[PDB]
């Protein structure tokens, strides 16, 4: 598993690494287990603060059925259009929130201006935040956020973190995960009949 | 007061006029940088007038009682700068534009057809109810007159 | 006990210092309750158990709770008068402290020239308490009834709002 | 072993215990929160591990390496000592909670009075936090929440004197052995109602909670808290409900006192009835206005505690 | 009795164990994970009457713990006597509910 | 045991740091924080009297101490209350209109 090293948002180091863990100098069993261990409490504990935009909002709260404050907030899901006068909120709402934070994009147009080309319109919230899970929809179905949520759990879980502020390396390691397009890719063209548009 | 109500304040030029640009302008880091510091010295740097708002008996507190995900119930974020005396609420301005995708300039660079998908999209909770208007009107320059079924 | 009394004793003295030294009004407040809980061990280590408590479910419980919702209501805090800090320059202090240390010396001369047989610190219970307040303070009780009525009576009438609402602006005279 | 004296081991395992009895607490606390959490999802019919268990170590996990946050223009000495005041209160109040015959951490001649004196200072964590928070909004709330807990503590003590008066102390062993025959239950029903309802309002559980729900101007003083800081807030509510709770158990249902499983069980089961008691009604009761919160406080609670005790005591005299 | 001596080290330890497992939670907050490099208005004095009626009527409670403490001992006169108080405690909030004082909205 | 002398000495101590406190402050918040402290010292004297004496005396003073000492707290922050809401000013010079 190959890693992207953020150490110390559109232009920011970004070094492919290989795992800092399994390098010998830094390698360590206890430290893997305290790594493991944290990683397994922020993918199991992750407290979401929904920013209601547009019509994916109305979606997310189907999927509901509160961190008000982006301070008790460990992601913040992008669910809408990014418009003009809407931006510098949702970049003030992220940047209230405190390490680790995690960014989910729903919706075409949260994850690059989808229909609305237009000139009141950031095209994608990636043009100043940065995304870790993007949901292709729009709006995208309530079980679609589960997916992602999903997903991100997943890549949570593989993340090499500082496990303190003050000792060792201070560098973000994000794995270089398989896309899962190509990861599904052998089912979807299998497929071969689907039902006719005929009935309900 | 004639103060732009969609657009910010510090907009150049009308977009819905013909030799104004349709499609979205380069993100511009600059522009959101300023854009997040006007926002937060807004408090400081308050006039009430621009608001179309008169001082009065003074002490009065102009507040701005943002109605986003404190208070979201599906009906999308605004904020109504509220002008107060005490809790009796002396004058108001709700602050709009901040949900505009540009829907009416859209009309004019989409087909007849390839529009029907931004109807939908001008009044979410309705569905076919924001397309029944459209078709009937393109139906009318058309010279269609739809079947009983 | 007399690890208690001295370590307690001397808690308050630095605490009670800090409060009158303070700028920031919640901190004195705060070293004043951190006094009031010394003085409570100071108690139960003379015996005095019913005081004891009373010393942190009124005064550190009730009449400092008064007190920090007063500050937080006024805002109190940054006023010009706190940021002067006269208080600390030398000329404004030096008088009002000499004053203080020579009544101190006085006192303290009159106070070791008393017969002392030394604190025993053998409790004295609420029930004992409770028998000399409904038996030969009789009186005392019902009257303090009548001293607390005025009391709840004047802090009504001076302190009662004109103008309603929970949030109040500021106005010279309070005017409506 | 050469140190080691009959003496000693007896002020070695007293020690052992206190520490089982502060841990125990503290687990059943944190336990409790998540219990909870659960069982609310199954009345309205809806896992990290054994049935969601481990959910509540992987939130403190995660609480812990959280980035700890006070803010730039707050208070820090207040910001952080808020928190503080909310885990260390009730804690503390349960030194005097006698779990078992030979069980109690403090056995105290102030007894009840200790835990007053802690319900008292509980009250500066709301008034801290909002105040340090350096937010506007937070401060109306923690006046508002405070100003309502002021309007429930100044009963709960009341509503304890009928129990204190039949046992002639305040010392919680002998309020236990003066329930030999019938439990404070039955003869302090008013008060069993009158404490419960003030008690779950010193803890701020529901339904008072959400004191800033009428304000729009109030947001709450737990908005500017993050990381371990605002779980310590929320620990402190649970454990604030164990002691509680296990005060009920000792104060109207004679404690440890049962007619045949042993003493510590008994203890438990019942405490743990109390706990799931007030589950029941978090589930089951539409939270009143603030307005009616405030009212039913001082017009109805505080003067049938001031009856309560006054029949009290006519009956003791009468009998006597 | 090394029992008394036993309960006092017990209450200490607890009470120091209680406030130092509240220390090392913060501390460890503190610690443990990694961080990002980086007048005119005032509340009215209703506040202040319910924490002034809160200071009043929490002080009257005072004499009624004592009181509890001891009916047996004081006997039928204390109870005299506690009425009295008691129905003085009732009149002064009887007057502060008749005057309105007690009612949160206007 | 505790020498009754070294509990008067503690009293004394707070009584005169709580005064120099009414006197070097100018505001009034501070100038009442201050008389708390003299109150409360005077009650503490008390209760180490009653102590040495082995009365429950003491103990009924410092009750009916503090009782006066919740009620005159109560007044004196309201009257604190009704000077900030006209004059918005604790300055307790500024109190100083009568004179001669
Ligand atoms: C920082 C905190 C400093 C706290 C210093 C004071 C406490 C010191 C440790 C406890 C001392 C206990 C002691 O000496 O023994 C208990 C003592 C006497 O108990 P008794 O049963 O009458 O006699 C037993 C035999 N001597 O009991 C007593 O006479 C004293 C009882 C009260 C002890 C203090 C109570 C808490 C005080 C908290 C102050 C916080 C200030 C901030
Ligand atoms: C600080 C940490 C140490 C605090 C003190 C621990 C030791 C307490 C102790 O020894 O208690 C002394 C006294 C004994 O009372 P009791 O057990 O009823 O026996 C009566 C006959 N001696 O009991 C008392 O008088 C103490 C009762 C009050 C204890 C207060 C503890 C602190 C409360 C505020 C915390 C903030
Ligand atoms: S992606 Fe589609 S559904 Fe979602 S907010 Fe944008 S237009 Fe609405």
């Amino acid at each position: 598993m190959d890693y992207t090293l953020t150490r110390i948002y559109p232009l920011q180091k970004q070094e492919i690494v290989t795992d800092p863990l399994e390098q010998e100098v830094n390698k360590n069993v206890f430290m893997g287990k305290l790594n493991d261990m944290v990683n397994w409490g922020r993918k199991n504990s992750i407290w979401p603060y929904n920013f209601g935009l547009s019509c994916c909002y109305v979606e997310m709260v189907t999927s509901f059925t509160l961190r008000a404050s982006p301070r008790q907030a460990d992601l913040m899901v992008v669910a809408g259009t990014c418009f003009t006068k809407m931006a510098p909120v949702i970049q003030r709402l992220y940047d209230q929130m405190l390490e680790p934070k995690w960014v989910i994009s729903m919706g075409a147009c949260a994850n690059s201006g989808g229909m609305y080309d237009i000139y009141s319109v950031v095209q994608g919230v990636d043009k100043f935040i940065p995304v870790d899970v993007y949901i292709p929809g729009c709006p995208p179905r309530p079980e679609a956020y589960m997916q992602a949520l999903m997903l991100l759990q997943e890549s949570i879980g593989k993340e090499r973190r500082p496990l303190s502020w003050v000792v060792g390396d201070q560098g973000v390691y994000r794995a270089n995960m398989q896309s899962e397009r190509e990861r599904k890719r052998g089912e979807r063209i299998a497929v071969t009949n689907l039902r006719t548009p005929d009935e309900i | 007061n004639l103060r732009r109500i969609m657009m910010p304040q510090t907009w150049k030029g009308h977009p819905l006029r013909k030799d104004y640009p349709a499609r979205a302008t380069e993100f511009s880091p600059f522009e959101l940088t300023k854009a997040k510091q006007d926002l937060e010295m807004e408090a400081l740097t308050f006039k009430p007038e621009e608001w179309g708002m008169k001082r009065g008996t003074e002490n009065e507190d102009f507040m701005f009682l943002n109605l986003g995900p404190n208070h979201p119930s599906a009906h999308g974020a605004f904020r109504i700068v509220l002008q107060l005396d005490g809790e009796e609420i002396v004058d108001c301005v709700p602050d709009i534009g901040y949900h505009h995708r540009g829907a009416e300039k859209m009309g004019e660079r989409q087909s007849w057809h390839s529009y029907i998908p931004y109807t939908d999209r001008i009044e979410y909770l309705g569905g076919c109810v924001n397309e029944m208007p459209y078709v009937l009107a393109v139906e009318k320059l058309a010279g269609i007159t739809v079947p009983d079924r | 006990m007399e690890f208690a009394f001295y370590i307690c004793g001397l808690i308050a003295i630095l605490a009670t210092l800090r409060v009158i030294t303070h700028t920031n009004p919640v901190h004195a407040l705060l070293y004043l309750i951190i006094s009031l809980l010394a003085i409570s061990g100071v108690f139960f280590s003379l015996g005095a158990y019913f005081a004891g408590a009373l010393e942190i479910i009124v005064y550190a419980g009730a009449i400092m709770v008064l007190f920090v919702f007063v500050v937080m209501m006024l805002n109190l805090g940054g006023s010009e008068i706190e940021q002067e800090r006269q208080w600390l320059k030398p000329q404004v202090w030096i008088g009002p402290a000499i004053l203080s240390a020579i009544m101190l010396v006085v006192i303290v001369y009159a106070i070791l020239g008393v017969n002392d047989q030394g604190i025993d610190g053998t409790p004295i219970s609420a029930k004992a308490v409770g028998i000399t307040l409904f038996g030969p303070y009789v009186l005392a009780v019902e009257l303090a009834s009548m001293l607390l009525l005025a009391g709840l009576v004047v802090a009504f009438h001076v302190g009662r709002e004109e103008r309603a609402g929970e949030v109040l602006s500021n106005r010279k005279d309070d005017s409506a | 072993m050469s140190w080691i004296s009959p003496e000693l081991i007896e002020i070695l395992l007293t020690i052992l215990k206190a520490v089982v009895i502060l841990l125990v607490v503290v687990t059943c606390g944190a336990f409790m929160s998540f219990g909870e959490r659960r069982l609310l999802g199954l009345f309205q019919n809806r896992r990290v591990g054994w049935g969601g268990s481990l959910q509540l170590v992987a939130d403190m996990i995660k609480m812990f390496f959280k980035e700890d946050w006070i803010p730039k223009f707050s208070d820090r000495v207040i910001f952080t000592l808020a928190p503080m005041i909310a885990f260390t209160s009730l804690l503390l109040a349960f030194a005097i909670v006698p779990v078992s015959p030979g069980w109690v951490v403090a056995d105290l001649n102030i007894g009840i009075l200790f835990f007053l004196m802690m319900a008292g200072l509980a009250v500066y964590a709301v008034l801290f936090a909002g105040w340090s928070s350096n937010n506007k909004y937070s401060l109306l709330g923690a006046m508002r929440a405070s100003a309502q807990t002021l309007s429930y503590e100044v009963f709960l003590g009341l509503s304890l004197m009928g129990v204190v008066a039949q046992a002639g102390s305040f010392n919680m062993t002998d309020i236990v052995n003066s329930q030999a025959h019938v439990w404070n239950v039955i003869p302090q029903f008013f008060g069993f109602i009158t404490f419960a309802i003030a008690g779950v309002a010193v803890c701020h559980r529901h339904p008072f909670d959400q004191p800033e729900a009428e304000q729009e101007l109030a947001d709450g003083y737990h908005i500017e808290y993050s990381g371990m800081k605002f779980g310590l807030f929320f620990v402190g509510e649970y454990i604030g409900i164990v002691t509680i709770s296990a005060l009920m158990v000792t104060l109207f249902f004679g404690g440890w006192q049962g007619p045949l499983l042993p003493p510590f069980i008994w203890f438990a089961l019942k405490t743990a009835f109390f706990m799931m008691m007030f589950i029941l009604i978090r589930a089951s009761l539409p939270r009143p206005r603030y307005d009616q919160v405030m009212s039913f406080g001082w017009k109805i609670c505080l003067p049938l505690t001031l009856i309560n005790l006054l029949v009290t005591a006519a009956v003791i005299l009468w009998q006597a | 009795s090394t029992e008394v001596i036993a309960h006092h080290w017990a209450f200490a330890i607890f009470l120091i164990v209680a406030i130092g497992l509240c220390c090392l939670m913060l501390v460890g907050g503190w610690f443990l994970g990694g961080r990002a490099r980086a007048a005119r208005l005032r509340l009215s004095a209703k506040f202040y009457l319910v924490a002034m009626f809160f200071v009043i009527f929490d002080v009257e409670a005072l004499y009624l713990f004592a009181w509890s403490t001891s009916i047996r001992e004081s006997g039928w006169v204390g109870f005299v006597e506690a009425a009295i108080f008691i129905f003085v405690l009732l009149a002064g909030l009887v007057y502060l509910v008749r005057i309105g004082a007690l009612d949160w909205t206007p | 045991m505790i020498p009754l002398q070294h509990g008067l000495i503690l009293a004394a101590i707070l009584f005169v740091l709580g005064l120099t406190g009414l006197v070097i402050r100018r505001n009034l918040l501070f100038m009442l924080i201050g008389l708390e402290i003299m109150i409360n010292a005077s009650a503490l004297a008390f209760v180490v009297a009653g102590s040495y004496w082995g009365q429950t005396d003491g103990q009924v003073m410092y009750i009916l101490a503090i009782s006066l000492a919740a009620a005159e707290a109560s007044i004196g922050l309201a009257l604190l209350l009704q000077l900030h809401r006209r004059r918005q000013n604790l300055n307790i010079d500024s109190v100083s209109e009568m004179r001669g």
